[PDB]
C-alpha cells in the first residue's frame, strides 16, 4: 500500500520517518512517540515529557493539528511533507461569568484589546510631524512654482536643518530601542524640505533646472543614508530609483532640448530593462556591508535562538532580508515610473495615439510575467498593482480631457470588466492550475510582447 | 441625586470586590477538581 | 417587565446611573466611579447651550 516518507520534528531534532499513508493518526502517534524518545535518548538529548494533563498531537509546520480520527491521506499529508509533534496543554477550565453588564464589558474589552501606550504615542507624534513637514515643503514648492520669491528657500532650509538635527540627536541618543524608527521617520520627512530648499535656489522661472537639482540632491541624500544608517531601505530604494529617473530627465532637458515624448519612451525602456535586471541588481546590493541593524523577521528569529555556526546563519538571514527589501523597493519605484510614463504618453488628442496603447498592453503582459514569476507576495502584488494602474492612468488621461461619451463609455467599461477578468483567472480557475505547456505558452506570449517595444521605442523617439 | 449616585457606585465597587473573591475561590476549586478528575482524553499520560 | 408599563423616578435615576457606569466601562476600561468627568463635561455643554439661550433672549428685548 501507499506510504508517506515525511520528516517529523520534535524537541529540536528532525527525524525522517516512513509512515503508513492511510492508517489514522490515532493508531501511529503512540509508537512514533516511543521511537522518537528512543532516538533522543540514544542521542543524549532529553526525551519528550507529558507536562501535566494534556495530549500528544501532531501538527503541520504551519501549526494546525492533524485530525487524529483521520488518516494522512484524507487530510492531504503527502510524501515530503513535515510534521511537528507536540504535547498540547489541556484547554478546559471553568467558564467564568461576570453577571453585571458594565463590569463584563470593561473586563472583556480590557482583556481582549490593546490600549494606547506612550510607545505608540511617540510614533504617532513622529508620523504627524512628518505629514506636517511634507505639507510645508510641498506648500513652499507650490508657492515657488506660482511666485518668483527667493524668500521661501531660507524657510525650507531652516526647517530642514532643524528636523534633521533633531532626527540625528534622537538616532544617536535613543538608538537603544526599535523605536528608533521615530528617528527614521523624521529623517525621511526632513530630507524633502532640504531638497526643495536646494531646488528653490535655482533662479529664474521654475522648471527642469529646479527639478533636476532637487531630485539629484534628494537621491544623493537617500544614497548616503544607506551607508550611514542602513535602516528602512526599501523606501529609500524606491526614492533613489525615482530620483535617478528624474535626474536623467532633467539633464536630458538641460544638456539637450529633447521633447517630453522622447524622454518618456526612454524612461519606459529603462524601466523594462531594469525590471529584467532588478533581481540580479538586488543580489548585488545584498552585499554592500552597510550597518547591521536587523529588521523585524530577523529580530524575531534572533530572539528565539542564541561560514560556520551562528554567525553564518545570521549573515545569511540578514543578507537575504536586505535582498528582499531592496528588490521590493526597486519594483515599487519601477511601478511608479512605468505608470507615470504611460500616463504621460497617452494624450488622447494626438495623431499617434493608437501606438502607446499598444505599448501599454505589451508592458501590461510583461509585468504579469514577473507577477507570476516572482515569489514574494508583496512583489507579485506590486507588479499586479502597477499593471492595473497602467490601464487606469491611461484610461483617465483619455476620458478626463477628451469630452466625449464614446471614450467615456469605452474607458468605464474596460475599467470595470478588466479587473474582473483579472480576478476570474484565480476565482473560477481551479487553484489557478494550468498545464506547464500552457503556462510556458503564456510566458511566450508575454515575452513576445517585449521585442515590439524596441522598434516602437525607435519610432516614438523618431 | 448626587449623593444617591455616590452610594450606588460605592455599593457596586464593594460587590465587585466580592465577585473577584468568588472568582479566585472558583479557580482554586477548578484546579483541585480537574487535578482529581482529568478529562478522558488527557488520561493517556498513564504514568506518574 | 416588558412593554410600556409605568416606572418610578427612582428607577429613572437608577437606569441613568447604570447608563453612565456602562458608558465609563465602554470608553475607559475601569469602573471605579468615585469621580466622573463625563458628567462634568456634559454639564459644560449644558452651560454652553443655556448661555446661548440666555443671549438669544437678551437679543429679543431690542426693538
Amino acid at each position: 500500500p501507499q506510504a508517506a516518507v515525511v520528516a517529523i520534528m520534535a524537541a529540536d531534532v528532525q527525524i525522517a520517518v516512513v509512515l503508513d499513508a492511510h492508517a489514522p493518526i490515532s493508531v501511529m502517534i503512540d509508537p512514533l512517540l516511543k521511537v522518537v524518545n528512543t532516538r533522543l535518548r540514544e542521542l543524549g538529548v532529553a526525551p519528550l515529557e507529558a507536562k501535566g494533563r494534556g495530549r500528544w498531537m501532531l501538527c503541520l509546520v504551519d501549526g494546525t493539528p492533524l485530525r487524529p480520527n483521520l488518516s494522512l491521506t484524507e487530510q492531504e499529508v503527502y510524501d515530503g511533507d513535515r510534521l511537528w509533534l507536540k504535547f498540547l496543554e489541556d484547554t478546559e477550565h471553568r467558564s467564568e461569568v461576570i453577571e453585571h453588564i458594565s463590569t463584563a464589558v470593561a473586563t472583556n474589552l480590557s482583556k481582549r484589546f490593546a490600549p494606547i501606550d506612550p510607545v505608540v504615542a511617540v510614533q504617532v507624534g513622529a508620523t504627524m510631524v512628518a505629514v506636517g513637514v511634507l505639507l510645508g515643503s510641498a506648500l513652499l514648492g507650490w508657492w515657488r512654482w506660482q511666485h518668483e520669491s527667493w524668500l521661501p528657500a531660507p524657510f525650507a532650509a531652516v526647517i530642514a536643518v532643524l528636523v534633521l538635527t533633531v532626527a540625528t540627536m534622537i538616532l544617536a541618543r535613543s538608538k537603544t530601542v526599535p523605536d528608533r524608527r521615530v528617528g527614521d521617520i523624521l529623517l525621511l520627512s526632513g530630507l524633502v524640505p532640504l531638497a526643495v530648499a536646494i531646488a528653490a535656489t535655482a533662479p529664474g522661472p521654475v522648471g527642469a533646472p529646479h527639478a533636476v537639482l532637487g531630485f539629484g540632491v534628494f537621491g544623493v541624500a537617500a544614497m548616503l543614508v544607506m551607508r550611514f544608517t542602513g535602516r528602512r531601505l526599501g523606501v529609500y530604494t524606491a526614492l533613489v530609483t525615482l530620483c535617478a529617473a528624474a535626474t536623467a530627465a532633467g539633464l536630458a532637458r538641460m544638456v539637450l532640448l529633447t521633447s517630453a515624448v522622447t524622454l518618456l519612451t526612454c524612461v519606459l525602456l529603462a524601466c523594462v530593462l531594469m525590471y529584467h535586471g532588478a533581481p540580479a541588481l538586488s543580489r548585488w546590493l545584498s552585499g554592500i556591508r552597510l550597518p547591521v541593524f536587523p529588521s523585524a523577521t530577523s529580530r524575531w528569529v534572533f530572539e528565539a535562538r542564541p561560514l560556520e555556526g551562528p554567525a553564518s546563519v545570521r549573515d545569511v538571514l540578514l543578507r537575504a532580508e536586505r535582498a528582499r527589501s531592496f528588490l521590493t523597493g526597486l519594483l515599487v519605484g519601477l511601478g511608479v515610473l512605468t505608470v507615470v510614463c504611460l500616463a504621460g504618453l497617452c494624450d488622447p488628442h494626438a495623431g499617434r495615439r493608437w501606438l502607446p496603447l499598444l505599448l501599454a498592453a505589451f508592458t501590461f503582459g510583461f509585468l504579469i510575467l514577473r507577477g507570476r514569476s516572482y515569489v514574494d507576495r508583496w512583489q507579485a502584488i506590486t507588479l499586479a498593482a502597477t499593471a492595473v494602474l497602467i490601464i487606469a492612468a491611461v484610461a483617465v488621461r483619455y476620458v478626463l480631457v477628451s469630452g466625449s461619451p464614446a471614450v467615456l463609455s469605452a474607458g468605464v467599461a474596460v475599467l470595470v470588466l478588466l479587473p474582473a477578468a483579472g480576478l476570474t483567472a484565480a476565482a473560477v480557475v481551479p487553484n489557478t492550475i494550468y498545464s506547464p505547456l500552457f503556462r510556458k505558452i503564456v510566458e511566450w506570449i508575454e515575452y513576445l510582447c517585449l521585442m515590439p517595444i524596441f522598434p516602437l521605442a525607435l519610432w516614438l523617439m523618431n | 441625586r448626587p449623593k444617591l449616585d455616590a452610594m450606588r457606585a460605592q455599593f457596586m465597587l464593594m460587590l465587585d470586590m466580592l465577585r473577584e473573591t468568588a472568582q479566585e475561590s472558583a479557580d482554586s476549586m477548578d484546579a483541585n477538581y480537574r487535578w482529581f478528575h482529568p478529562a478522558p482524553t488527557t488520561l493517556a499520560a498513564a504514568v506518574g | 417587565g416588558y412593554g410600556l408599563g409605568l416606572s418610578t423616578r427612582t428607577q429613572v435615576t437608577g437606569y441613568q446611573f447604570l447608563a453612565r457606569r456602562t458608558a465609563m466601562a465602554l470608553t475607559r476600561w475601569r469602573v471605579r466611579m468615585e469621580v466622573e468627568p463625563g458628567r462634568r463635561q456634559v454639564l459644560a455643554v449644558v452651560a454652553s447651550v443655556s448661555a446661548a439661550g440666555v443671549i438669544c433672549l437678551g437679543a429679543l428685548l431690542w426693538s
